[PDB]
């Protein structure tokens, strides 16, 4: 069902009633009691994973978003399950300053962390700042700007962390992180195109995933899909890629249309994917037919909305 | 609650803090040893407990198929008949009499059993389920007298059994027996329960959970059946089993439907139906709940074992509709309960595999001896075409429909479904694709101009006549008038248009044309699929938008495109319109509009098999 479009009535309640929520959160974890916490900590959590559909004040916003970032355990939600809820949150309201300001200060909490992040779906601080640079694209994190100056190289956990936050700083607080840190293996390089340093692939690039490739297949006798997503893309052209297929499934699907068999396609990748590959799927003609086909058995037997609403706007 | 016992036979130490007798029990059970050593009463004593723990499904510790035997479950009505005919020996003879009376629909007589045992029966065990069952056929007397308001029950035999069981209490029942039964058999309390089935209905919300249960709740499901079937309560025809069934087995199947498609969704390439679901469905499910199970989940993707019973069990349900309408037969207290059964166990036999005899049989039960009221010639005719469906046509089930439309002719029709008799011949002419019929072509030789009925009839049924059998019948209808040749072309008069069809459209189309200042869309439809090549249709463009939409879409403004023409349209029409490369996308625009505009069903299966 499409929530999102159904209205909720008394907004003013529902704040009142999620401030709340936020207020027990801050106060038990700071003495707690156990036995009310599994009782409560999955209404908390339902709360808030429900809040993205009901507009909330600026003031219950900001109390909201500092419980779920700083006193929500780490046990219950992941760094990655915390992003979820803190953007799941900003669908209805954009993130005022106020907000802004508040997950800043978990980054900077995030990096005196990793002084001495674990991630069920993946998701990391590094995607805070990524939300962080979706709007107002002019900002500078003073405080991640001060840890990046004092970066000696012996601490490589806090260069290489604060390295993925490149957009947050500032030309004096990325120079000396660009003096230590450089793309030198093939997640260096993919978080490097994903923060947007370099544009274009470099030929030392594409051997970083050539020799990458050839090291998980002396392995065979996760990130194998993101070079079968630059070749189907043409991001790619040293075309030594087809001599490394029969690796993963999806991988095949994007390499080769034609020789990937489609009894292994797995139907939910289409909704990993963006607007702008699921798209030129469609127009490549060399793998529409199953797509289609695919997309038609979902409609038949699924009752997800995604599906239709990937065929309809982009006819795969 | 000493201990667990699960409905997969296994026990599980739960609250007795002595001695555990139960795993003293089966450790004797394994060991011939240390049973010897017992004393010989107590070895016969463990000897008779040993069979009654291997028959009620008690193996052994945790750390260590369904099969009811009643012949009232497996529909074994002439052998229920064979029983009570018989002359009983015992008491408990009578109670299982009672109960194959009860559920053979003479409940006057079941009502009579009941208080003859329950005279003779003062454990008392048969005693107290009397006094249930009894109670429960009263109330089953009771509430069918208010629904037939037919006189199944005489006036005095109700006036009796008013005063007989006025004031009677089933709560106090149990708590007037001696305190030695109340003690041996507190387990039998919950059948002078108003309800007994709450904790089942309550522990069905598992089945509901989105995060084995399935086969726990099957299970118990099995247990109840067999406790409600074998111990002969009548408590098992009554709504809240039947509701209790129903909300299980629909359950179980929505559940594995889900895990299907979730693993579909995640993996991309469940419930395993036998001769008791099937008997399950068929005895406790109406055809809305068929309905709604096979709209809800695709049946089609279950695999049906014991296929061999399941096509026994419906020859039986054919048989048993035979004798109640070939003779007189005709028990209405057993007719009302059971052609609900039949027709459920006909409309789910698409899904089984049926050999060529049974076939036969299941057919011509349904043609010919099936109720109209319960399953007029629509009905008839779906369900047919149904089972129809995992078997293609024989040429015995064909020469079935053929006498069937035979019959038809010689009567010669109130369909609910709006399908009639015309239907058959062209599910006929699906299969076989050249039958033609010799009665049918008999009867035609013999018609005459009186009988108009006869051949407005079997003018829809042209196909299955001979040459000489359609000339001959062509004669008695004239198609003077477009009105005339609208009306053969709607019956089937004519499948080839000739010129002079083309002349008589051409002047109804002029003559609505000089009085400008229904059929015009119909002969637009038809010169788009090729139906009549005049050519000229294009001086009658400008009127209604169909017309134009479909002579010649190249210079058809679409904005005058209204979306519910499709709806109306056929699946031949809307895969010629796909096919035809013109007004390809346009129609793909528009049914892209309007569901996006909303979801309608009917929309988005237009745009989705045919891709219009």
């Amino acid at each position: 069902c499409s929530i999102d479009k159904i209205r909720f009535g008394e907004q003013e309640k529902i704040e009142e009633y999620l401030v709340g929520i936020a207020e027990e959160i801050t106060k038990q974890f700071s003495g707690m009691n156990v036995v009310f916490y599994t009782q409560f900590i999955s209404e908390a959590k339902a709360a808030l994973y429900f809040a993205k559909y009901v507009k909330l004040s600026e003031e219950g916003l900001g109390k909201i978003v500092k419980a779920l970032l700083f006193y929500f355990p780490e046990r219950d939600l992941d760094i990655g399950k915390r992003y979820v809820w803190l953007e799941r949150l900003t669908k209805c309201n954009e993130l005022p300053k106020s907000i802004i300001s508040i997950i800043d200060d978990f980054l900077v909490l995030q990096a005196e962390k990793h002084i001495d992040e674990v991630s069920s779906n993946g998701l990391y601080s590094r995607d805070y700042g990524a939300l962080i640079k979706h709007f107002e694209k002019n900002f500078i994190s003073k405080r991640l700007s001060e840890i990046t100056l004092c970066l000696t190289q012996d601490k490589q956990k806090q260069i290489d962390f604060l390295f993925k936050l490149l957009p947050l700083l500032s030309t004096n607080a990325k120079s000396h992180l660009l003096s230590f840190k450089s793309v030198e293996n093939i997640n260096d390089l993919m978080n490097g195109i994903r923060i947007g340093l370099i544009d274009e692939f470099t030929p030392e690039h594409e051997e970083l995933i050539i020799e990458y490739l050839e090291t998980r297949k002396v392995n065979y006798i996760d990130y194998m899909s993101t070079f079968g997503i630059w070749y189907f893309l043409e991001e790619i052209n040293n075309s030594k890629m087809e001599e490394f297929i029969g690796m993963d499934d999806q991988y095949d699907f994007f390499v080769d249309p034609e020789n990937f068999d489609y009894k292994k396609f797995i139907p939910s990748w289409l909704k990993n994917y963006n607007d702008k590959l699921l798209g030129k799927i469609a127009g490549n003609k060399h793998m529409k037919h199953h797509v289609i086909e695919v997309l038609k058995e979902r409609v038949k037997n699924s009752n997800d909305k995604r599906y239709l609403e990937i065929l309809m706007n982009y006819f795969i | 609650y000493d201990y667990h016992f699960e409905v997969n036979g296994t026990v599980v130490r739960h609250k007795n803090k002595g001695f555990g007798y139960m795993e003293r029990f089966f450790e004797l059970k394994e060991s011939c040893d240390e049973r010897s050593k017992l004393s010989k009463k107590q070895y016969e004593r463990f000897n008779a407990l040993f069979n009654f723990f291997e028959k009620n499904g008690v193996i052994c510790m945790a750390k260590d198929s369904i099969e009811i035997n009643s012949l009232a479950y497996h529909g074994k009505y002439d052998v229920m008949k064979k029983f009570i005919e018989e002359q009983s020996v015992s008491i408990e003879d009578d109670y299982k009499k009672a109960f194959f009376l009860a559920c053979l629909g003479r409940w006057e007589e079941s009502y009579d059993l009941y208080s003859n045992i329950i005279l003779n029966s003062i454990n008392g065990c048969v005693y107290y389920l009397s006094q249930i069952n009894r109670y429960r056929i009263y109330q089953s007397i009771t509430q069918a007298v208010t629904q037939f308001n037919y006189k199944p029950f005489t006036d005095e035999f109700l006036a009796r059994i008013e005063r007989e069981m006025t004031n009677f209490n089933i709560d106090d029942l149990f708590n007037g027996m001696p305190f030695e039964f109340q003690k041996k058999y507190k387990i039998l309390e919950f059948l002078s329960d108003n309800q007994f089935l709450y904790d089942d209905t309550v522990k069905l919300f598992e089945l509901t959970n989105k995060v084995s249960s399935d086969i726990v709740v099957l299970l118990r499901l099995y247990d109840n059946l067999r406790f409600l079937y074998e111990n002969c309560l009548w408590s098992v025809s009554f709504h809240e089993f039947h509701q209790y069934i129903r909300n299980s087995m629909s359950l179980l199947i929505e559940k594995a439907e889900y895990e299907r498609t979730r693993d579909i969704d995640e993996l991309g390439f469940g419930f395993f139906m036998e001769y008791y679901d099937f008997v399950n469905i068929s005895r406790h499910f109406k055809i809305d709940d068929i309905k709604n199970l096979e709209r809800s989940c695709s049946i089609d993707k279950i695999r049906f074992g014991e296929q061999e019973k399941i096509e026994e069990y419906l020859v039986g349900i054919a048989e048993e509709i035979t004798k109640q309408f070939s003779a007189n037969g005709m028990n209405v207290v057993f007719y009302t309960q059971f052609i609900s059964e039949a027709k459920a166990a006909l409309y789910f036999a698409k899904y089984v595999k049926l050999s060529e005899e049974g076939l036969g049989k299941i057919v011509k039960a349904l043609l010919f001896y099936f109720p109209e009221r319960d399953l007029d010639i629509g009905k008839r005719y779906v369900w047919l075409e149904r089972l129809t469906k995992c078997n293609e046509l024989p040429k015995s089930i064909i020469s079935i429909i053929d006498d069937f439309l035979v019959l038809q002719a010689e009567k010669h029709e109130v369909s609910s479904n709006g399908l009639y008799s015309r239907d058959y011949g062209a599910l006929i002419k699906h299969f076989e694709k050249n039958f033609i019929s010799k009665r049918l072509s008999e009867i035609t030789l013999c018609l005459t101009q009186d009988k108009q009925k006869q051949i407005d009839f079997l003018f829809k049924l042209l196909p299955l006549l001979s040459t000489n059998a359609k000339s001959h019948l062509l004669s008695f209808k004239s198609v003077e008038n477009i009105n005339d040749l609208m009306n053969g072309i709607r019956i089937g008069l004519i499948d080839e248009f000739t010129p002079e069809h083309e002349e008589l459209i051409i002047e109804y189309l002029e003559t609505r044309k000089v009085n400008y200042i229904d059929y015009m869309s119909t002969f637009g439809i038809w010169y788009f699929l090729e139906e009549i090549n005049n050519s000229k249709m294009e001086e009658f463009i400008g009127m209604d938008d169909q017309y134009d939409f479909f002579v010649d879409p190249e210079n058809f403004d679409y904005k005058k495109f209204i979306p519910s023409w499709l709806k109306n349209y056929n699946d031949k029409l809307l895969g010629k319109i796909a096919g035809n490369k013109h007004m390809k996308h346009h129609v793909i625009e528009v049914l892209k509009e309007r569901v996006k505009n909303s979801n309608d069903k009917r929309y988005l299966e237009i745009l989705m098999n045919y891709f219009i």
